[PDB]
């Protein structure tokens, strides 16, 4: 049993996986990274209790299946310390591992591989394949919304919901609701499930909007996501997401449509003279007419006018400028239509062009 | 830890509520110190872990076992004082909280193990009531306490109480002596010391409490005499001052309940002693001495951080007072 | 090597200045006027750099070192003062000052201020390289029985004239901070030309600005003068001194004082002290407060300060000062009942 | 999914609630006449229906058909808030959010109009526990909120609140059940759940739990795990260490005559057998109320004691008051002190011992 | 008060004016810039009390003349912030102004302008204009010399001394001292003042290679120098600069003339090989021969041998590596002089060629 | 640092700072000195239900005005007075009980 690895192929899995890992993982095992060998194929793959992440790669050179664990740190420093397109050789000899660096021999600590908290067997509830490109889409459409920290633990992740042939992500924190649904092309079970801030921001950090699908299967407690070489599983919460059809506006009667450019510009040039940390701003609708007034602990007052396209009756309503920003922002449309009711109701923002996304503002009561 | 005989009981019954799939979410066990609580709480998470248990015992080779052996489960997240502190403070319940409020890794059950209760913080305390009311599906609690009282109502009223009674005198007895080769009056009087919980007295021979309380024996038998009890604090000044606090206290008990007739005594391996402090003192001065070393142990386990010799040599003058004839001896009253 | 006092420190510097300085010692004023002699005779004498370091693991010493291998552009023989820290040299500091007196220069002139050096610290290589050179002037502050005389030369040098009541109201008023005094000396010279000051012209422009620690109540309490003692309680308040450090110091002695009086019944008092190993000055300080107060006393005392304690880190208020001067009291040659204390 | 009768019990209606008509009533009647405050503070013992009285306030307020006092419990809203998923009723915890920036968010999405319902029901629990900058800062929310939130206090004893949030909070005192609603309440539930029970179990339950309804359910949890699924008054008495027996007289007339071997033996047997020894103080604090209440009233003497009436009726006649009062003192003084003692055997001997110091 | 302007014309100046105001300010007006429009001109004067930066821009709007005083970080946001090419027309109503650009609206809170600090009316003692290109070289020349970080502070900025038709700059730190003179044309009563460290270096920040006539005016204890339209004033550091005329050696016989690029490269090659502070490099200079060794005694003597063409007397002089490097810097030509007396005394380092620069340094005693 | 400016459209910049007695011993110092001499258009209106907790330098600078509880007599008339506004029957006796429970806390 000979371990012979390349340094450049070696380099990108071993810093993915070490990413997560911290400086003190607080057990002495869990900042092991865990090497498997199976038939023409080694998986390295790592844990934080939390989460798995585990690249597979394949080999030529003939080998036989095995299983040990080695320190991250220790495995990372003899990286390190051999010259830059090297050859790397080790060997499972007796209880410590033995790496052979070109005349030198070092014995490096080895523990069983049956103490890694890793899977043995997945049970997957619902399964399927999609382009980087659609889970980047709707990640990049409804994360913004999400909620960082709340005593609501539910509402702290981001619910996708698999109906028939249309995925959905929702998000949201109370304040601010973000959906964001399209057909996949493949029939589903009507499932809904919620992945935490965690899984989504190893999701995006980890996605690289290649040709390459991904698959992802989501089983009673956990979702995993193989992309490429790389798959990487989180444990859900379930803490029943609420429903996003209630909280979206019923049948909002007022209408107004705008130009996404100058609308952006108007609430970022409002923005500078509003309150810094309430950043609350007044809207008055009127007819082809949208005021925006912005004020300050200092009394400073800074009013826009903008000519837009409505047809309802005159109303004023409040609302937090940095969410209509960042609703704008994840928009990235030519045209945005608001829908509304009354001062005191949510107004719903979505795009002519599609309405595979929405969003919804809750106003300002004073 | 060790799993001593008189809990194969106690745990029969407790797995069988599991079997049922009718276990109480919030466990707390009152059990005194040395009955091998930790271990009874151990087998019921290993149990609970278990993928393919059989019977009552756990399977030992599937998964949950391995990692349970191996000590690095994804789940059971167990909730304990720092090794360089004695309370638990209110981040690491949070931190717990957070960590038990999703789904279990290996989709199975989540336990929670409160090392002690009592040592937990009021705001720690206050904020596990939360999510002890309503644990989320699959999630256990075992707490331990060696007085339930000393914990909050409310924290009280959410678990389910289970106590872990002490096996027989006599059966402790043979056991300690079949441990320990000493004199079976010492195994007695070791019992009875520790309020006939086999393994605390089995820690209390193996470290060197014993000649400590040789020790203070001996310094007190010279003291009841002469009267000269600030000597006593030569024998008494220590890091375990709350034990010999307790020594001292059931010495004057014993004294006492030979003035008043008995039979049995805590401290049965020193008659001497006994009688010449029953004898040498009147029954009120020996309830006021006995108060007021309870009182002060009381104050000194209690307290934190308080002079320990500034204490006990004012405990031992004002003893030394009440031994003067006509002083006013205090009698308790809330 | 030579050890010497700040007093007769002038005709030392007339008759020749020395290559090593080192001011040692607690007092303020003392530390201060010392080092202003020395930087004026060295100006006298040529020196123009007046440079100045603090002592400090945070502080660098390359700026130092290039200073003492290099002259001034437009001065030369520089002079080098050098603030100890206030715990005192550690190895760090200690391989710092063997290193600076390696490559000392004549032309500089090295001044060092800090507190006094202990008897381990007192040994050191550098200490002893620089003993050929070294000239240390002790700078500890007078004890209250030297005040009044130290006062008094103070007001003759000055050309004032001070009486019994005066030089008692001035180390009443300024115990311990001599820094005040003789800026108050200034003041009153300054107030009254004359020269003539009697105790109506010092009492009514004086304040009460002594400072003290809780050894020196501890003294008081010892001796049992109340008055001394609740004044150096009051001052401790002002300072806003926390009483835990007062109650620990009260403390030890406390329980050294049962002690040898419970085990004094049959027990040579010398043979006692040997044992203890207490200072020798305090042999009879500690006899005169034994023998100023029975067995009957130092029990009330002690259950008081257990209930100090307790009020102090159980209640958490604030009159903790009234117990410790009622405590103050009760050490004393004083009836104290104790049911106004609940002792 | 199982769950503990605690949780499966909890009252889901106005109706439902046992005990408290005070509080439930004024709720009702506020809600009717359309009168609601913005700050209800609840205070009273454990046990007693805080969350639940608070939650179906909240569920009164939020429900979809209007504001009403007895809510459905069957809306979108009901049920949400009924399964804790209701985002418009922000659940609280005082202890775990005592941090500054915790309040000033707390403060500061106020202005936020609700997600789903009309009013964004803020339940702090055990308010005491907040610091004094929280209830600083919370003062002016409590005093003029806007009309779209309110807020509802929960606290086990509401005097160590700052007198200025009791002033802006409409305070309602739980009483303590009694211990014939308990009982009632146990039954109803066993009855209920197809799960056999005699009188005396239940009444043992009732009396063991001080109180509080929470502390019922779970011992009666308890007999049920440890009763093989049967609620039989020998299971509870041993569960509850209960002597039900002559034992305690003994011991009682052992301790007024002095005797101080009788009253060790009798101790060490107890002991032996493994009881518990609050409840034998509790049950000498009865006896010894019971002699002084024959001694002021021969009348007021039950006939559950008729075995042991002569005897009972002997100390009526040889015992003073005085010394009645005296035992009954020495006794309560032990009982505080039992759970401080170093052991409860030790607390419990020198209880009696100081007790048998007593004599005429 | 009315006026319109571009913001073209004001992001330049504002930037100007409120770059060196950073930080909270000692009085709440010191951090407000105090714009006055008057005879055709907006001043705007960002004062810092220690320092006043004017930007003066040209008005041909119907403009109205006043004076007010407003944050500036505020309003130069709300500059910055309006649409590229759009016109800004300031108005003062009651005690507020009213900013307005197309169909934008703010309002802002003003101070009173005679609150502000105002600009003493002292007069100029000796006022002289000068062109760029001699005050960079004087401050190029004389910059390198001063103390950073010095108990002095005199010592931390530099004198300039103006003398007839003469102006010359002397800068130290304690033990070198560059002086560097430059004949003004214009004969001008004697004066020295010393210039802080800042002053100047906000002073060469504003250079700019330009063809306006730089003019200094020198005060009792103000500093002023106007370049085209804007206006920079410091406060002269106090105390008193030693002289400089008792620091020049009068006959340092020996000389020592060589290639100055020979001993730029040799210092180079012996700071990067002798890396280690302190112990500063012993030079042994012979007849044709330099030998730089470093006095480190633990680390390896790196002697560096150099042959310049030097002929006189053979002596070792322990320098500072850094100071000879950094003055020869300064120096940045082909061939230098450097004149000494003995062993101990001030060498003066020149250029071969020019002499007006003089670098009198000291040797550091070994 | 805003104080200095004028006020918006009121004739004072009225500050009423609740409880300032939890104000720290370092804001008071800096407040001291804005105390003592305040700009001629700003008035401060401090309140605090502890007096004592001030420094004796806030307490010098500013008038005090100690409101006192209210009498029971002025209580009961003061809920009468309202009660009988609002067309609600009640009963002297209640009001009475009322009056006692609020000790002299009219809000209560
Ligand atoms: N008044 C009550 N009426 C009916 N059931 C009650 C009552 N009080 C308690 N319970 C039961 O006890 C369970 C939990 O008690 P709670 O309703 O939370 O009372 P609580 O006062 O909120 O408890 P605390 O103060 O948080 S320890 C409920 O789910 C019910 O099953
Ligand atoms: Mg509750
Ligand atoms: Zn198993
Ligand atoms: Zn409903």
């Amino acid at each position: 049993m000979k371990f012979t690895v390349e340094r450049e192929h070696l380099l990108k899995p071993l810093q993915q996986v070490s990413g997560p890992l911290g400086g003190r993982p607080t057990l002495p095992i869990l900042g092991n990274l865990l090497l498997q060998v199976a038939d023409g194929t080694l998986s390295l793959t790592g844990t934080d209790l939390e989460m798995e992440m585990v690249a597979r790669v394949a080999l030529v050179q003939p080998h036989e299946p095995g299983a040990t664990t080695v320190p991250a740190r220790k495995f990372f420093d003899i990286c390190r310390g051999l010259p830059e397109g090297a050859e790397i050789a080790v060997q499972l000899e007796g209880e410590r591992m033995l790496v052979r660096s070109g005349r030198s021999r070092f014995s490096l600590s080895t523990l069983p591989a049956a103490d890694f908290p890793n899977l043995d067997d997945w049970q997957s509830e619902v399964e399927f394949t999609l382009p980087q490109a659609t889970m980047k889409r709707l990640i990049e459409a409804t994360q913004f919304s999400m909620a960082h920290q709340d005593v609501r633990y539910y509402l702290n992740g981001m619910l996708f919901e698999t109906e028939g042939e249309e995925l959905r992500t929702v998000a949201t924190d109370g304040h601010r609701l973000a959906v964001c649904s399209m057909p996949i092309g493949q029939s589903l079970p009507s499932h809904s499930v919620i992945v935490p801030r965690k899984g989504v921001i190893e999701l995006m950090r980890m996605l690289d909007g290649g040709d390459n699908p991904l698959r992802v299967q989501i089983g009673s407690n956990n979702i995993r996501a193989h992309v490429g070489d790389f798959i990487f599983t989180s444990k859900l919460v379930d803490g029943r997401f609420p429903d996003y059809r209630r909280v979206l506006p019923k049948n909002p009667d007022k209408h107004l449509e705008a130009g996404c450019d100058l609308l952006k510009q108007a609430f970022a040039r409002a923005a500078i003279l509003s309150n810094e940390k309430f950043r609350g701003v007044r809207l008055y609708v009127s007819e082809n007419q949208l005021k925006i007034t912005a004020n300050n602990p200092e009394q400073e007052e800074a009013e826009e006018i903008l000519d837009v396209t409505y047809s309802g009756a005159e109303m004023e309503i409040g609302f937090n400028v940095s969410y209509v920003l960042d609703v704008l922002n994840a928009l990235k449309c030519e045209n945005v239509r608001m829908m509304l009711t009354d001062s005191v109701s949510s107004v719903q923002i979505e795009d002519a062009a599609s309405q595979s996304a929405a969003y919804v503002v809750m106003p300002m009561r004073l | 830890m060790r799993w001593y005989p008189w809990l194969r009981p106690d745990f029969e019954k407790l797995v069988a509520s599991y079997q049922a799939g009718r276990g109480h979410h919030a466990l707390l066990i009152q059990a005194l110190p040395g009955m091998g609580d930790d271990a009874l709480i151990y087998a019921l998470s290993r149990y609970l872990l278990c993928q393919q248990p059989q019977g009552h015992k756990s399977c030992g080779h599937c998964r949950g076992c391995q990692l349970m052996q191996a000590g690095t489960h994804p789940d059971y997240y167990t909730l304990a004082p720092e090794k360089g502190k004695n309370t638990l403070g209110v981040d690491a319940v949070r931190e717990v909280t957070e960590k038990l409020n999703e789904h279990a890794r290996l989709g199975g059950a989540k336990v929670v193990w409160v090392t002690d209760a009592a040592l937990l913080t009021d705001a720690a305390a206050n904020a596990l009531l939360k999510t002890l009311e309503e644990p989320p599906a699959e999630t256990w609690f075992f707490l331990a306490t060696r007085e339930p009282e000393r914990l909050l109502a409310t924290l009280r009223s959410r678990c389910r109480l289970h106590y872990l009674a002490p096996p027989p005198e006599q059966y402790a007895v043979t056991w300690l002596s079949r441990e320990v080769t000493m004199s079976q009056d010492a195994l007695l009087a070791a019992l009875r010391l520790s309020a006939g919980s086999p393994g605390a007295a089995l820690a209390l021979f193996q470290g060197d409490n014993w000649q400590a309380r040789e020790t203070l024996c001996q310094a007190l038998a010279y003291s009841v005499p002469s009267g000269d009890w600030y000597s006593l604090l030569a024998a008494l000044n220590h890091e375990q001052a709350p034990a010999r606090l307790h020594w001292l206290a059931t010495l004057l008990m014993d004294a006492l309940k030979r003035h008043h007739g008995a039979a049995q005594v805590t401290n049965v391996d020193v008659p001497g002693l006994v009688a010449e402090l029953a004898n040498h003192l009147s029954p009120s001065r020996l309830q006021a001495i006995l108060g007021d070393v309870c009182h002060i142990r009381e104050q000194l386990m209690s307290v934190t951080g308080i002079n320990r010799e500034l204490l006990i040599t004012d405990l031992l003058l004002r003893i030394e007072h009440y031994l003067q004839p006509g002083v006013v001896l205090p009698v308790p009253h809330l | 090597m030579i050890r010497l006092y700040p007093e007769q420190l002038r005709a030392q510097l007339n008759e020749g200045l020395r290559a090593a300085y080192l001011l040692l010692g607690n007092d303020p004023l003392l530390l201060q006027e010392s080092q202003d002699a020395v930087r004026q005779v060295a100006a006298a004498q040529g020196f123009e750099e007046h440079h100045t370091f603090s002592i400090d693991p945070n502080t660098d010493w390359n700026a130092i070192f290039s200073l003492c291998q290099a002259m001034s552009l437009f001065a030369s023989r520089q002079t080098l003062l050098l603030l100890l820290p206030e715990n005192g040299p550690n190895a760090a500091i200690n391989e710092q000052l063997l290193t600076l007196t390696g490559l000392l220069h004549d032309d500089l002139l090295l001044i060092v201020r800090g507190n006094k050096l202990s008897k381990a610290q007192e040994n050191a290589a550098w200490f002893t390289a620089l003993a050929n050179r070294s000239v240390q002037v002790t700078c500890q502050t007078p004890e209250q029985a030297q005040l009044p005389r130290w006062v008094a030369a103070r007001a003759k040098q000055l050309n004032l004239e001070l009486d019994d009541a005066a030089n008692q109201v001035l180390c009443y008023c300024y115990e311990g901070n001599l820094l005040a005094l003789a800026q108050a000396l200034e003041r009153l010279s300054l107030l009254w030309p004359d020269g003539k000051l009697t105790l109506p012209r010092v009492e009514q422009a004086v304040n009460d600005a002594a400072h003290f620690t809780p050894f020196h109540w501890v003294d008081a309490l010892l001796m049992g003068k109340s008055k001394r003692a609740l004044h150096i309680l009051q001052q401790l308040r002002l300072e806003g001194s926390e009483p835990v450090i007062l109650l620990r110091t009260l403390q030890r002695e406390l329980l050294l004082l049962v002690n040898l009086k419970r085990q004094s019944a049959h027990t040579p008092l010398r043979a006692l002290f040997d044992k203890h190993r207490v200072w020798q000055n305090r042999r009879g300080m500690m006899g005169e407060a034994l023998n100023r107060l029975s067995q009957t006393q130092l029990r009330q005392a002690v259950q008081l300060l257990t209930r100090t304690e307790l009020t102090l880190k159980q209640d958490y208020g604030q009159s903790v000062w009234a117990e410790l001067e009622g405590l103050s009291l009760l050490l004393c040659h004083k009836p104290l009942a104790d049911v106004f204390i609940d002792g | 999914s199982y769950q503990v009768l605690a949780r499966k019990w909890r009252p889901q209606t106005f109706a439902d609630v046992v005990g408290q008509e005070h509080v439930l009533t004024a709720l009702a009647n506020g809600l009717s006449l359309g009168r609601i405050h913005h700050a209800y503070l609840f205070s009273g013992t454990r046990g007693v229906g805080k969350t639940s009285i608070a939650r179906l306030l909240a569920k009164g307020l939020n429900c979809e058909t209007g504001i009403t006092a007895t809510p459905c419990g069957v809306c979108d809203n009901c049920r949400e808030i009924e399964q804790g998923r209701f985002v418009d009723l922000i659940e609280i915890d005082a202890a775990s959010r005592t941090k500054v920036e915790d309040t000033r968010d707390l403060l500061d999405n106020v202005q936020y109009a609700p997600a789903r319902g009309r009013f964004k029901v803020y339940l702090i629990d055990e308010v005491h526990m907040l610091s004094r900058h929280s209830f600083n800062a919370l003062l002016k929310t409590l005093e003029e909120p806007p009309e779209h939130v309110k807020f509802l206090l929960a606290t086990t004893d509401p005097q160590k609140l700052p007198v200025t949030i009791l002033s802006r909070c409409l305070q309602f005192h739980l009483k303590a059940l009694d211990v014939e609603q308990i009982r009632h309440q146990l039954e109803h539930i066993l009855n209920e759940e197809h799960i056999a029970h005699e009188p005396r179990a239940l009444q043992l339950l009732a009396r063991a739990a001080e109180g509080s309804l929470r502390d019922a359910l779970s011992l009666t949890d308890q007999a049920i795990a440890s009763g093989d699924g049967q609620v039989s008054t020998q299971a509870v008495s041993a569960m509850l260490g209960t002597l039900d027996d002559d034992q305690a007289l003994s011991l009682v007339e052992a301790m007024v005559e002095a005797n101080g071997e009788r009253v060790m033996a009798l101790i060490n047997e107890a002991a032996a057998r493994g009881i518990e020894w609050e409840a034998l103080l509790v049950e000498m604090l009865g006896l010894l109320h019971r002699i002084a209440m024959v001694q002021l009233s021969p009348a007021a003497l039950g006939n559950d004691m008729a075995a042991i009436e002569l005897r009972m009726r002997e100390l009526a006649r040889t015992i003073p008051p005085t010394d009645i009062q005296l035992y009954y003192q020495t006794l309560l003084i032990g009982r505080k002190e039992l759970p401080y003692a170093p052991d409860r055997r030790m607390g419990v001997e020198m209880t009696l011992l100081r007790a048998l110091a007593f004599h005429p």
